[PDB]
């Protein structure tokens, strides 16, 4: 239980998580405000979002205005839930793992 | 041309959000003051809030290719962030004169404040003034009678009026209540009042009470040679219950009753404001309930709002608080909505709240009430602050006068006279009060009694620093 | 005996902090969550809160002694600091019986939450729950109907009924409202609506909506042999107004009518309710406004203390959120509420934010409804959350199916009977309700354009790690 | 921003994670004590690591105690690690920006 | 304009200040629950209130409970109030001096 | 407690002894400057310093220029400190409590 | 079906007959009977779902001659105010005078909703 190492992953993971939120936010933004550029970024990420730093340096090379809408929600959505997180996944599982045991044992 | 349907989800800023609109003069306008979800930019909120209140919803309808959208959104045309305030906005909407139902604050409210929220992208949203357009205001009837032909009604003329709330709030009989009530008129006040809670109970049903307090009225007025009121508070269950209840104090010939406008309703206040018009009985609305949408100013509706919409629902006197008393009240946002409820032309001014110039087109005025833990020690900073046309209460303020009630009352009476004397002479209210009432304190026994105990934490602290 | 008057400012809990007061089962309790001012003891501020929402005020007055004041005297019994939190506490109140009028949720409110969320001294207030007692809910009527007689009443059994509030809110002529409910009743849907602010208007009238929807109701109740209501909406400026309209509902024979209880009031309300009893008229309500309200745990009033309130005023249906969809409710919350508007005894259980135990003594229950921003993906859950006694509603996500209006009936009335049929058979909707939606989906193109649009973000993420 | 409905999705794939981080930690501890059943786990896991909860109640069907040995690990690493997880993705994210604004913007 | 000196000044006079307001403030609140002890509180600070930390002391030796108390709201207010103080001050002076030149010049 | 009426008798007291400090600079600014002057200042004022407000008003009826002086002193010892007595107060309050509770209690 | 009457009672007793029938429509000579009893109806066949056409009986008495009277189209909006669902506005060709330019003015102003000064 290498416990530096598994926090270092599980938070790029989330990061990378985090990043793929903030675009389904701009992309139901685009939805209403611009069609035709919803259209373009939906196309452009399907298939680039399993590393969220790849992805925005990918999307700065063709749209910067787009990459940096991006990096302004991933930042915003970690501000208001990170908080929330630890209780939500530790009290998750707890929950998950008994209700497994109640089901089967 | 209708445009060609395309379903699916759009972003509302892409219709709602016009920052080039210039509002028209039969638009209502809105003041929100907004935060944001994280994630959620400002104009899309802002957009949102525009769309939920008027026309959108959050998928794209074919139906709206029926119609002219143009003509019926609304439409979030300015936001501007909250100076020195992280993720805090004020979004300006405009509605077209079209979405409103004449002569209904109920349809006007479910518009502007019905959904938007509860919405989730949003994390707090507050109403903080609305422009009623002219051509709105005219299609309601207002106060019934309003602050001038209510003086020449009462032939109450060069000062302030004073009333009372009757206490214990709740507990007394009928008798028991119309002999404090006597007490109180017969002693200088001109008005006294049920509390807001008193409605039909128990302990004292309300036509015993209307019985009683009418007899109380008759002699403190014989006696007096005033003018004397008691609002006899008509708000009930239902609006047959209501009706009733105001048709027999009209009966009993009384020239005031009250409602509580936010507990019973826009709805049955409308309909009682339209009856007392009809039937010349003076109104009196109690706000109570007021602060449960007023007092956070991350959240609600802003007072000034709900003050503009009982001016149009109607009533006569409306509580606007007091500043100095034992409620909440911000000096400065008081001034604001004062003059929203009694003038005809209020010029916009942040600095006072008022976010539109708002025009009333000769609707007459509401006299605000102050009332709620106030006594003689405050009397010339409430002159100052609401001048003449203003009512002034003092429930424990009357009735807890140390040596007991009819004492209570003539100090309360001997201080109203003195205070309206001086200012017919001349003397400044707001600067020479205290001075007026130390006068009158020295041949009032019972004023000096009250003057000495409601005086309140003095301070006084000191001189050292010698050579 | 009357323990002499002493006049002067005293503190309140002198006479209201009882901490050894056991309620009595005709008492009234009220849970307030609250933040005293900096310098005010805990104590105090309950103490407050209870004073000036029973029988005191600021000052001591002589009258207390002309009645027994222990007999009518709200009663702070109990404070407790909210655990995690600075500075926050529940206060528990009891009131006695008698300081309630009779059927009235109008008094009621004007007591509890009248005047004390404005006090100086308290930084914010929020009413958590209210236990009526059994005595005072025999004095209300109720519902109208209440779940068991309504399904009698439609033939509507063995699973939720299925609504859609038309859009866009507000635009539509009358004939093409009637146009956009005939297609989406012939679809499948048990329900349409007018939308909260569809009241009376420019664009369209009352009288002629209601005479189109009545049309639009036959023609497609004829052609799928099911019983079709649509939610008219009486909302309106006066009580007259309301009653009128109400009224032609009646005279066209339609079976449901909505009002919006909170923009128009309680005391509105609860003359509407007493008549759709006597008229056999059932009762939509909507809960425009609540927002405003109930949003902020600070400050305000939760929504679950405002259903008890319109389960006793009378409603039919009630909107209980979605937990889901585009506007807020939380899960654990919304459970708890919908077994207080549900059920007829509910226990305490602070997981589910129910402070007191709640009996109903067989007043009907009321149907909650679950609508705003859901659409066929969402189906599942809300048959898992609600169960079968719920009206499930779909404004955006009928009248926005690719396709268009017919095809986007279609979709949610093939949705909805998959669901009713995979219920009776026994298939549980929560777990299965994904699935139960993707069989249909196989043979009703049309609903699978639906599903398509409005799945909706997935994820989906990455495996490497590799020996 | 649906915040409550992104933090849920945030909560279940962090849960799904640290139930791939705990499938990684019993592999290597089997990897010592029980070279077999590290095989057996090792092959049946490839693939099935999608949905964390799901992949248990399957793994519960063929072995009630393995899946036990997953179900506590994954509630270790998560009473150890989920306090630190907030501070790391916010200044994270607010990293990794402003190390892209600096060079392109 | 010895401003060290000054602030120190204006800081222990308003301390003293604040502790005289939790004064009036429990005083008030004994005048409602315990009427005798509001009378022995009145008649005992009556002359004592120039400096807070010397009533205080007083206040110690006949009722520590009391005290406590007014230590207690002294503490409360400042927490509350102190913030806001700067600007009412300056602002306060700004307009009292610049309503004197009005009057007068 | 009623905040805004404490913090309105608060400021008031600050602004009447942030007058008597002003007074005591342009007094010792005097002394160097115009020793009669300051004479004539001194015995002015003794006793007078009671409300600042009202004291200002009276040495503008009589020396209008010199009330400038003090008006402008006043405002500027309020724009230098003013902003570090909130930290002052409170923190000063909590350790003069601090000591007393730990002696007693 | 004139309902058209000596007293307010009696056009009210027919329109409420007519209403009983089933009857889509009635007419009201708004001028002879006056703006007094039409506005009354006018608000009553909103309640009722009655149709309500407008003869304009009288109205050449005062509009004829340009130089004394009240123009056609001062009474026209007027009655699109009291209130009426068909209003009489001349043939222009018929056996009734009707100037073109006035009449094509006129009904724009009994139509439209924003009609420029012309």
């Amino acid at each position: 239980m290498n416990l530096k190492q598994i926090a270092k992953d599980t938070a790029k993971t989330l990061q990378s998580y985090l990043t793929y939120q903030a675009l389904r936010t701009v992309l139901a933004q685009l939805g209403e405000t611009n069609p035709p550029l919803a259209l373009w970024l939906h196309n452009f990420s399907a298939g680039k979002v399993q590393d969220g730093e790849k992805y925005i340096e990918e999307l700065f090379l063709e749209k910067p205005d787009l990459a940096l809408r991006i990096m302004t929600v991933r930042e915003h959505i970690a501000e208001e839930i990170a908080e929330f997180l630890p209780e939500m996944v530790v009290t998750g599982i707890q929950q998950a793992n008994m209700e497994k045991r109640r089901q089967h044992l | 041309s209708a445009a060609g349907y395309k379903a699916g989800v759009k972003d509302y800023k892409l219709t709602y959000y016009t920052p080039d609109y210039t509002p028209k003069d039969t638009d209502l306008l809105a003041a929100f003051r907004f935060s944001p979800q994280p994630g959620v930019p400002a104009d899309e909120a802002g957009a949102a809030i525009a769309a939920e209140s008027s026309t959108g919803t959050w998928t794209t309808v074919w139906t709206d290719l029926l119609t002219d959208m143009d003509r019926y959104k609304g439409k979030c045309y300015h936001i501007e962030p909250v100076q020195g305030e992280e993720n805090s906005y004020f979004a300006f909407i405009a509605y077209p004169l079209d979405l409103f139902e004449e002569g209904s604050v109920t349809n006007i409210l479910t518009s502007i404040v019905g959904n938007v929220f509860g919405f989730k992208a949003i994390r707090s949203l507050r109403l903080e003034d609305i422009r009623f357009p002219v051509a709105l205001v005219k299609t309601f009837q207002g106060p019934p009678h309003g602050i001038q032909v209510e003086r020449d009604l009462l032939n109450k003329y060069g000062r302030p009026m004073l009333g009372c709330t009757i206490k214990p709030k709740l507990g007394l009989s009928a008798k028991n209540y119309g002999r404090a009530v006597y007490e109180c008129l017969r002693g200088g006040l001109d008005f006294t009042k049920d509390d807001e809670n008193i409605n039909s109970q128990p302990f004292q049903r309300w036509r015993d009470r209307f019985l009683f307090v009418a007899d109380a009225i008759h002699k403190s007025q014989a006696e007096t040679g005033e003018i004397k009121g008691h609002y006899l508070n008509v708000t009930a269950p239902t609006c047959e219950e209501m009706m009733k209840r105001a048709e027999f104090a009209k009966e009993l010939g009384m020239p005031i009753i009250m409602h509580d406008f936010l507990t019973a309703g826009f709805t049955a206040n409308t309909t009682l404001a339209k009856w007392c018009r009809d039937n010349g009985v003076l109104l009196h609305i109690h706000r109570a309930m007021h602060a449960v949408i007023d007092r956070q100013r991350n959240h609600g509706i802003h007072f000034r709002v709900l003050a503009k919409c009982l001016r149009l629902s109607g009533g006569d006197h409306l509580h606007s608080g007091t500043v100095v008393g034992k409620l909440e009240g911000d000096k400065a946002s008081t001034l604001g909505f004062v003059d929203l409820m009694r003038e005809d032309h209020i010029e916009a001014d942040r600095s006072r709240g008022v976010f539109f110039t708002q025009d009333w087109a000769s609707m007459p005025g509401v006299l605000p009430v102050a009332s709620g833990g106030i006594h003689v020690w405050h009397m010339p900073a409430l002159v100052e602050i609401f001048g003449d046309d203003s009512v002034l209460q003092f429930g424990g303020g009357t009735l807890g006068h140390p040596w007991g009630n009819a004492p209570g009352a003539t100090a309360n009476r001997v201080a109203l006279e003195a205070c309206v004397q001086a200012r017919n002479e001349g003397r400044d209210l707001y600067r020479e009060g205290g001075d007026i009432l130390r006068e009158a304190g020295k041949w009032s026994p019972e004023l000096a009694a009250a003057l000495d105990l409601w005086k309140e934490i003095k301070f006084e602290f000191e001189t050292m620093d010698k050579l």
